[PDB]
């Protein structure tokens, strides 16, 4: 019958007390003639009823989609609490159950290293500014770039990759105009992680 | 973001004197006036 | 229920080297323990071919079957966009299952290869990272390797290709080395294999 | 690997003077002899 997918909070939300982290439960393949869907939430077994369920949406493919959203406590996710979503639909022999938590393991502090363009790339109109972030655990992280107190949005970051020592690493690439670089402008790569003091760190990069 | 909010939150989150109920209560306080 | 099929493309390094043997693999799983008779049919751009090599089904640990058939292909055929279709017939199927695959369509683009040395802040470590940024290539099929003194270096981890903002892909390969090997002037090379490269190959050296 | 083979294979592969069957043949030979 219908299928269920449970999603974890955005890394940035669990780290900033200003933000609101949530776990999302999505139900797909709900029948028109068996459309009644019910969600049940539990945090480490204890059921909670603060979840907010969104109005189904008839999918362009002639099926359905229902979503419930359970707002969660930063510390709870960060401390390993398990979230289970239970979906009951008449088209199921028995209700479907999905659970999720933060990866298990001792957190490892990420090390941030900024690297200037390759000489060979200076022959171009645009150059790549690199931020390598390695040795962090778990894989949940957020990387951004700024400059002159303002954000730089012309960057792409790779997904985290499992290193040989059980930690993860990734690279973020900020592309800028050679002139903006050669003009000594300063760029910073900031990182947000659980194992970072105050969940934050920065590393600057400029010419010399 | 209030760097004051992030520091207090972080401290409360790691304060060994607070048990879960205490931490949760302190963090809620930080959150509400953040 | 019923058996399912997955069709796999050849390895980038295989379709690029005449020394290697590229191949498309058709894997069938969840093959019924009672009706395990599975029959593959292969077509290249519509026309059937009979040189595939089918392996003897393997009893899974989850009490189901697994049947694999392997079709060797011509490097040119794959690179030239030929289409490969595996057709699977099993009693437990109303009709046979068909799956098709071929290279990604689109204007090839030459990858720019740039080597980056360890960041100053890392030299405090016992091990440093040698980075190789490979950008602007298309399609995303590519293979990166490291070497030193005419010998392969294997303590490296490459990130999957990421879609750049201009339509091309980029990735980073990270080779970890003992600082002494580095600081001792040893020469390391990042070698890349892509179809848009002359002779499907290029290298870029890195040293102190 | 042998860089000589790679060079001939790549060359055959992109030689405009060769037609599908001609290219295949030449590459097969490059393949069979190395
Ligand atoms: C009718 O139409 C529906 C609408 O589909 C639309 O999507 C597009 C792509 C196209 O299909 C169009 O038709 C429509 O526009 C269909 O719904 C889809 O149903 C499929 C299943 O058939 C669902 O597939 C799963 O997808 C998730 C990823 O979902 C996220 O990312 C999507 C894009 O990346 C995005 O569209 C989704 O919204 C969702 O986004 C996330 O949303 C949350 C909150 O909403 C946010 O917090 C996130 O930030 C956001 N992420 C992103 C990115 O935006 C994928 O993860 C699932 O993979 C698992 O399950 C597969 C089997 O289903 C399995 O093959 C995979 O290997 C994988 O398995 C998991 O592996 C891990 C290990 O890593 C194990 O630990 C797990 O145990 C294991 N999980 C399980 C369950 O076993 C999966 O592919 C799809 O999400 C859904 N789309 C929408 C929208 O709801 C519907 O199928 C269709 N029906 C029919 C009959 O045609
Ligand atoms: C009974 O046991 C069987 C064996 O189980 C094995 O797996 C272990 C985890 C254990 O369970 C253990 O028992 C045993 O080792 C199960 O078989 C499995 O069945 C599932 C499907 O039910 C198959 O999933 C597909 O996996 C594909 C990727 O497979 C490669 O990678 C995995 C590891 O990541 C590896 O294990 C596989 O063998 C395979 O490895 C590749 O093999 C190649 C050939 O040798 C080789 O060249 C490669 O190098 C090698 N690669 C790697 C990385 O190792 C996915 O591609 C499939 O995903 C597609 O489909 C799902 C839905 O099925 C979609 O959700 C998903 O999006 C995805 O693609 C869709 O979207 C893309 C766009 O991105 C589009 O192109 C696609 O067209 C589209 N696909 C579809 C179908 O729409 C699958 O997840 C799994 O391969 C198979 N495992 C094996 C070993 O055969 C049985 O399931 C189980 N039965 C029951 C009832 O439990």
């Amino acid at each position: 019958g219908p299928s269920v997918f449970l999603f974890p909070p955005k890394p940035k939300d669990t780290l900033m007390i200003s933000r609101t982290p949530e776990v999302t439960c999505v139900v797909v393949d709900v029948s028109h003639e068996d459309p009644e869907v019910k969600f049940n939430w539990y945090v480490d077994g204890v059921e909670v009823h603060n979840a907010k369920t969104k109005p189904r949406e008839e999918q362009y493919n002639s099926t359905y989609r229902v979503v419930s959203v359970l707002t969660v406590l930063h510390q709870d996710w960060l401390n390993g609490k398990e979230y289970k979503c239970k979906v009951s639909n008449k088209a199921l022999p028995a209700p479907i159950e999905k659970t999720i938590s933060k990866a298990k393991g001792q957190p490892r502090e990420p090390q941030v290293y900024t690297l200037p363009p390759s000489r060979d790339e200076l022959t171009k109109n645009q150059v790549s500014l690199t931020c390598l972030v390695k040795g962090f655990y778990p894989s949940d992280i957020a990387v951004e770039w700024e400059s002159n107190g303002q954000p730089e949005n012309n960057y792409k970051t790779t997904p985290p990759v499992l290193d040989s020592d059980g930690s993860f690493f990734l690279y973020s690439k900020l592309t800028v105009d050679k002139s903006r670089w050669q003009q000594g402008n300063v760029f910073s790569c900031s990182v947000m992680h659980e194992a970072l003091h105050n969940h934050y760190t920065q590393k600057s990069l400029s010419l010399s | 973001f209030n760097m004051q909010c992030q520091r207090r939150f972080y401290e409360a989150l790691h304060d060994p004197n607070l048990n879960e109920e205490q931490r949760n209560a302190k963090i809620k306080s930080i959150r509400d006036d953040c």
